[PDB]
This record gives C-alpha cells, sequence and structure tokens, in this order.
C-alpha cells in the first residue's frame, strides 16, 4: 500500500528499472541498442557511451554505415569528408586497420567490485567519504569505469598500467569506445545463461570482438557451511561453458577471439591477510581477517568460504577443485574448434602479479580489497590486465591487431573523439 | 526478521557510529547525527539513515553508553539471533562465560 511503484507515473519507472537490473541492460536506453547516455544502472560506466540514443543503428562496435560520411555510425568520434580530398575519414583512417571490440564476460573482480573503506572507517571519515556511494550503488557495488578490463577513466591509485579497453585503443584510436563489461557479481558459468543475452554484438553489422571469459572464483565459492559439494564439477563446468561457447559463435563477427581466464589459487587470502587488521579493526585493533572470516562464515553469509576460511583442509580441497576447473578450461581452448572465433586460455597466475608487486615495492595483502578481504582490488586488476597484455602480445599477437599507422591523424583530427 | 546479512549489517552499522563517537570523543546521539550528516540526500541515504535513528536511536544510545559491543547490541535488538543449539556468530573477542550475563544485563538496559 506504501510503495511509490503502484504509483500513476511512476509505476511504468519502476518496472523499467527492475527489468532493466533483471537483464543486465541499461535503464537509460531510449533506442534500446543496450547503450546509454546515463553513466550508471548499467550505462556508459559498463559499456560505451551511446552517441546517439535516438538510432538503433548507431552504437560502439558497428562496422561503418556507408563509411560514416554524415553520422558517426560507431561512437569512435571518428566521421565526415577530408575536404582536401573528399575521401571519409573513417575509410582512410580506419579501413584496413582491423578494428575490434573488448568484451568481459565475468564476475565481481571482472566489474571490480569494490566497498570504499572510506565507507567504515570512523578515523578518517568525513563528507567527501560517501559522494561515491550513490554512484555505486546504482552501479551494483562495482566499478567498471576503473576496471582492469573496461576502465576508462583516470586511476584512483598511483601506477601508470591502464586497462585493456585503453590498450585496444591506443593500438588503434578506431577502438574508441568499443568495450562492453557483461559482469554480475555472483556470475559463475552455471548462470551465465541468465545474461548472456546482455552482450551486444551483431554477428553480420558489428566489427569482431576479443572476449575475455572470466569467471573466475563462484563456481568453487560459497557461503554455505559444507561448500565442497557445491563447487562446480569439471564435468558441469565444460558442459557449461560449450554452450555459453556455442552462443557466442553464433553471435560474434568473424574474427573473433575468446580467452577463458583459469581461477585462481585463493589460498594466498588467508596466508596473507589471516594476521592483519580489518579496517573496521584499525582504530582499536581489535578484528582481524581471520575474526572477519569466521564471522561471515558462522553466519553462512561469506562470499567464499572455502578459500575464506582458517580451515587449511578446506582452503586446500578449494584450491584443487580450482586447479581442476581451470585444467578443464585449458582442455576446452586446446581441443574445441568454432567457425568464428579462435580460443586461447591463460592461468590467473596471481603469483607472477605478487612478484611484479614486490618489485615496485609492494606486498601481497596490498592488492585485495580491504574490506570483502577477498577480490583483487584496482591495484590488482590493473596488474591482471598489464600480464594479459603482455602475454597475448608475446604468445598471440593476432588477437590484439596492428597498430593503426593513422592513429597519430585521429588525434589531429578529432582529438579527444569525443570523450567517454 | 533476522538473517546473516542484517546481522553484519547491523554490526557494521554499530561499529562505525561506536567509533566515531571515540574518533571524535563525542556522545552516541552525535556520533549518529554525525553519520547522516556525511550521507548523501542522493538516493534517500541521508533521510533513511535519520529514520533508523527515529526507530532504534534511542536503544542504541543506551546500550553503547553502558560500554557494550556491537556484538551485544545486535543480539539484544534482534539483529543476530543464536538459535538452539548453533554456535555463537560474533565478530569481536567474546568472553563465553561471561556472554550470558552480558546479554541478560543488556536486556534489561533496553527493557
Ligand atoms: C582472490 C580470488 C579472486 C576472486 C575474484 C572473483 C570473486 C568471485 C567470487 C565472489 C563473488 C562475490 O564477490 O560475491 C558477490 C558479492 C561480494 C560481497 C562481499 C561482501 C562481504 C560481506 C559483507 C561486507 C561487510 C563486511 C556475490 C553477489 O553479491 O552477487
Ligand atoms: C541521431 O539520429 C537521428 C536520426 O535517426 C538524427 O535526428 C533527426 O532524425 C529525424 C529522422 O529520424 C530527422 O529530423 C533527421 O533525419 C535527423 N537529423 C539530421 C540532422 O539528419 C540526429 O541528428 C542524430 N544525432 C546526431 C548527433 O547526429
Ligand atoms: C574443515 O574442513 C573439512 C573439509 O570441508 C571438514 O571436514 C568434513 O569432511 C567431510 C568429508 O571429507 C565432509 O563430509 C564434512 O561435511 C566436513 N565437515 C563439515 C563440518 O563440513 C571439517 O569439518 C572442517 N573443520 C571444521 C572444524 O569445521
Ligand atoms: C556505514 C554506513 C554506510 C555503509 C555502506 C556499506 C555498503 C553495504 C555493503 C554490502 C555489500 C554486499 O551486500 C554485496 C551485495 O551482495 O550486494
Ligand atoms: C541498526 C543498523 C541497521 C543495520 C541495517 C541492516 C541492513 C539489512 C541488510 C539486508 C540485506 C537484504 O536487504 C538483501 C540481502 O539478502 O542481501
Ligand atoms: C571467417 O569466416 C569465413 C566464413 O564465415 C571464412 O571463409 C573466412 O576465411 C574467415 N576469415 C576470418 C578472417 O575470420
Ligand atoms: C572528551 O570529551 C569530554 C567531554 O564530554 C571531556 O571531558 C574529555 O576531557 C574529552 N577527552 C579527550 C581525550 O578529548
Ligand atoms: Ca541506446
Ligand atoms: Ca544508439
Ligand atoms: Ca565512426
Amino acid at each position: 500500500g506504501s510503495d511509490i511503484c503502484s504509483l500513476p507515473v511512476l509505476a511504468k519507472i519502476c518496472q523499467k528499472i527492475k527489468l532493466a537490473m533483471e537483464q543486465s541492460v541499461p535503464f537509460k536506453d531510449v533506442d534500446s541498442d543496450k547503450y546509454s547516455v546515463f553513466p550508471t544502472l548499467r550505462g556508459y560506466h559498463w559499456r560505451g557511451r551511446d552517441c546517439n540514443d535516438s538510432d538503433e543503428s548507431v552504437y560502439p562496435g558497428r562496422r561503418p554505415n556507408n563509411w560514416d560520411v554524415h553520422q558517426d555510425s560507431n561512437c569512435n568520434g571518428i566521421w565526415g569528408v577530408d575536404p582536401k580530398d573528399g575521401v571519409p575519414y573513417e575509410k582512410k583512417f580506419c579501413e584496413g586497420s582491423q578494428p575490434r571490440g573488448i568484451i568481459l564476460l565475468g564476475d565481481a573482480a571482472g566489474a571490480h567490485f569494490h566497498i570504499s573503506p572510506e565507507w567504515i572507517t570512523a578515523s578518517q571519515m568525513s563528507l567527501n567519504s560517501f559522494i561515491n556511494l550513490p554512484t555505486a550503488l546504482t552501479n551494483e557495488l562495482d566499478w567498471p569505469q576503473l576496471s582492469g578490463a573496461t576502465g576508462f577513466l583516470d586511476s584512483t591509485v598511483g601506477i601508470k598500467e591502464k586497462s585493456i579497453y585503453l590498450r585496444l585503443w591506443k593500438r588503434n584510436h578506431c577502438n574508441h569506445r568499443d568495450y562492453q563489461n557483461i559482469s554480475r557479481n555472483g556470475a559463475s558459468s552455471r548462470n551465465l545463461k541468465k545474461f548472456i543475452e546482455s552482450l551486444s554484438r551483431n554477428k553480420v553489422l558489428d566489427y569482431p570482438a576479443i572476449v575475455i571469459y572470466a569467471m573466475i572464483g563462484n563456481d568453487v565459492c560459497s557461503g554455505k557451511s559444507d561448500p565442497v559439494p557445491a563447487m562446480t564439477t569439471p564435468e558441469k563446468l565444460y558442459s557449461n561453458v560449450m554452450q555459453t561457447l556455442k552462443h557466442l559463435n553464433s553471435h560474434l563477427p568473424n574474427g573473433s577471439h575468446v580467452i577463458l581466464y583459469g581461477l585462481p589459487d585463493g589460498t594466498f587470502l588467508w596466508d596473507n591477510l589471516h594476521n592483519r587488521y580489518h579496517p573496521l579493526g584499525q582504530l582499536n585493533k581489535d578484528m582481524t581477517y581471520a575474526q572477519l572470516y569466521s564471522f561471515l562464515n558462522c553466519l553462512q553469509v561469506s562470499p567464499c568460504h572455502g578459500w575464506m576460511s582458517s580451515n587449511k583442509t578446506l582452503r586446500t580441497l578449494t584450491s584443487e577443485r580450482a586447479e581442476q576447473l581451470s585444467n578443464t578450461l585449458k582442455k576446452i581452448a586446446a581441443s574445441e574448434k568454432f567457425t568464428n572465433f579462435n580460443l586461447f586460455y591463460m592461468d590467473f597466475a596471481f603469483h607472477e602479479i605478487i612478484q611484479e608487486w614486490q618489485k615496485r615495492g609492494g606486498q601481497p595483502w596490498q592488492l585485495i580489497e580491504p574490506v570483502d578481504g577477498f577480490h583483487p582490488n584496482e591495484v590488482a586488476l590493473l596488474l591482471l590486465a598489464d600480464h594479459f597484455w603482455k602475454k597475448v602480445q608475446l604468445q598471440w599477437p593476432q588477437i590484439l591487431g596492428k597498430e593503426n599507422p593513422f592513429n597519430p591523424q585521429i588525434k589531429q583530427v578529432f582529438g579527444d573523439q569525443g570523450g567517454h | 526478521l533476522s538473517n546473516g546479512h542484517t546481522c553484519v549489517g547491523c554490526v557494521l552499522v554499530v561499529s562505525v557510529i561506536e567509533q566515531l563517537a571515540q574518533v571524535h570523543n563525542s556522545t552516541v546521539q552525535a556520533s549518529m547525527e554525525r553519520l547522516c550528516s556525511y550521507l548523501p540526500e542522493k538516493l534517500f541515504l541521508k533521510t533513511t539513515c535519520y529514520l533508523v535513528i527515529d526507530k532504534f536511536g534511542s536503544d542504541i544510545i543506551k546500550l553503547l553508553s553502558a560500554d557494550m559491543n556491537a556484538d551485544v547490541v545486535c543480539h539484544t535488538l534482534e539483529f543476530c539471533k543464536q538459535n538452539t543449539g548453533q554456535p555463537l556468530c560474533h565478530l569481536y573477542p567474546l568472553p563465553k562465560e561471561t556472554w550470558k550475563f552480558t546479554l541478560q544485563k543488556a536486556r534489561q538496559i533496553v527493557k
């Protein structure tokens, strides 16, 4: 009787918001092409900003509509005609460069789940602490605009590394805005089918895409008292992934690439954090991550009982299963073939990330979200993107394409290409 | 009514309230007013914060002014519930010998 959502005008707004969140598509999306002019609520913080929200045929990643003579049809900021010779700018600057988008099929880490310690640390709390809170809530507490795969804002942390998207734009400026973070906090191989349709890519009308499949925890993470039986089996993961890959084959244009990320060895969490104080326990040094883990497990609300546990036996079983699921992904990429994309596998390899972080004078505990003591933070995600880029450069240079020779001219004629 | 999430939430909120009053060496009432004053008007966050004070503020004041930690507060106010035979869920060091006596006293305070 109280709820606004039964009011005359707000009823349709309510349902539209809920439907958008159910489907993980932008709430503000007039032409319904899944790209938005609004940042949050699955908006352009998650995907490229829609340069024309009144034209479903205009969105990031689309092949140019007659070389974008009269309209920038792919929101990359490149359009018009050069009066010097009458040649369309997109033709001379982008044709033959083989543009491509970046797509992340991921979980809380890929979307960069982050509860700010400023929100719960009384010693430093102020009015400025919560200015970012409305944005984070309407982003489901994710920060994809700063993530390691699809981040495009200037980083909070002091390290220079960029997201995969911005490294892809830098290589070929025609890829401006062609990013999509298709991730959910609880996403796994089991439930990716429930929002795989939120992916935007037309097999025939859009450019190819690099797709990162990064279900890197939820298949072995659970809050149940006995979390072992709840973990995905290698047989079921294979079955789940194959359905996903089969779905991608009928949506991705030819020339696409799918990269399967292995699962981490989460034992480094307990090892590096169980003695350290949680933000809530820093004022009076009376709460550690060990105390937090035990609290959450008693309540059965831990994001990952298997790894966030004092029970070494359980931590060992979780990594063992994660190793088996990673090997299953390795065997899918090595042996499964699809007409419209090539497959690749990459170990999570967080030990290599720690070593790199240690080279720069850092310690492992500084790579984990302070509040939840589980997810990798912005530092770790950018270091994972750096490791990703260099490995693909070394092993599969074709995935990233070639450096576009016309990048300087694109910058000179179009500048920031419209921003994000 | 009460599940594992309301228990976490209560312990978090009461913990921040208690630690704000300590940091600013203030009363609990002033700490709760400080917290809400920090929260934006957007998304009804500030208003919702003041409504929580309206409903639970007076009980929180009485318990926190008697030097009971967030665990005792949230169990007393029924945000956390120890079911028969099930283990005791707590976030801060807990002396088991006196827990029930402490909880008994806490109930008398808000009675
Ligand atoms: C080091 C291993 C890296 C694993 C990264 C991927 C993690 C995926 C599994 C976890 C899924 C997820 O993060 O859980 C989300 C919500 C996270 C909530 C954490 C809150 C902690 C308790 C309350 C905080 C107050 C202390 C699942 C979801 O909500 O959908
Ligand atoms: C976005 O696209 C629309 C057309 O789809 C442009 O708006 C006008 O749309 C109607 C036809 O649908 C007509 O008034 C014109 O054909 C369009 N305008 C022009 C100038 O052609 C709109 O201009 C586009 N937005 C941008 C920024 O180019
Ligand atoms: C530590 O973790 C282990 C592994 O989960 C628990 O051992 C039991 O293992 C058997 C089979 O190996 C399972 O069927 C039981 O369900 C497990 N116990 C529980 C409670 O789930 C062991 O109990 C854990 N230790 C503690 C103190 O909980
Ligand atoms: C101290 C007052 C402000 C505190 C704000 C804390 C934000 C709440 C975090 C809840 C996170 C989980 O719920 C994630 C989820 O599953 O959605
Ligand atoms: C006394 C301070 C009040 C503390 C507020 C407690 C917040 C309640 C969290 C409930 C979370 C559910 O809505 C969603 C879920 O199931 O995760
Ligand atoms: C793409 O697929 C077509 C068939 O769909 C095939 O003939 C062609 O050789 C492939 N080439 C590339 C670059 O994907
Ligand atoms: C804290 O504030 C009280 C006033 O309520 C004052 O008497 C006391 O000296 C203060 N203590 C410190 C350490 O600031
Ligand atoms: Ca749109
Ligand atoms: Ca559009
Ligand atoms: Ca264009």
